[PDB]
């Protein structure tokens, strides 16, 4: 089923440790995924004029 | 002498004599089970998006 943000949530039968490890690694990698406009705003000052 | 009596104990009206057979008792029990499923299904539909 989809959530408000547009993501889709899967409810399945799985192990407790497999679920905990998988979901935690998902959270850690997601910290580095940012929007393109946010990335540009971070590198605007370093861009030369030529 | 003085007599004092609890208010709610005075003159209890007769109760109905119908819908007391085995079939009617099942109907009341069936209604209770299906009514409880209405509340749970409403919550389940809320937690999901359907």
């Amino acid at each position: 089923y989809p959530d408000a943000d547009g993501n889709d949530v899967s409810i399945i039968f799985s192990g407790a440790m497999s679920h905990a490890i998988f979901t935690y690694a998902q959270s850690q990698w997601n910290k580095n995924i940012i929007k393109l406009d946010d990335y540009i705003r971070e590198i605007t000052l370093t861009v030369p004029k030529q | 002498a003085n007599r004092a009596t609890s208010a709610f104990l005075d003159n209890p009206h007769p109760v109905g004599v119908n819908y007391v057979d085995e079939g009617s008792r099942q109907f009341v029990a069936v209604a209770e089970l299906l009514a409880s499923k209405l509340i749970d299904s409403s919550r389940e539909s809320d937690e999901s998006n359907s």
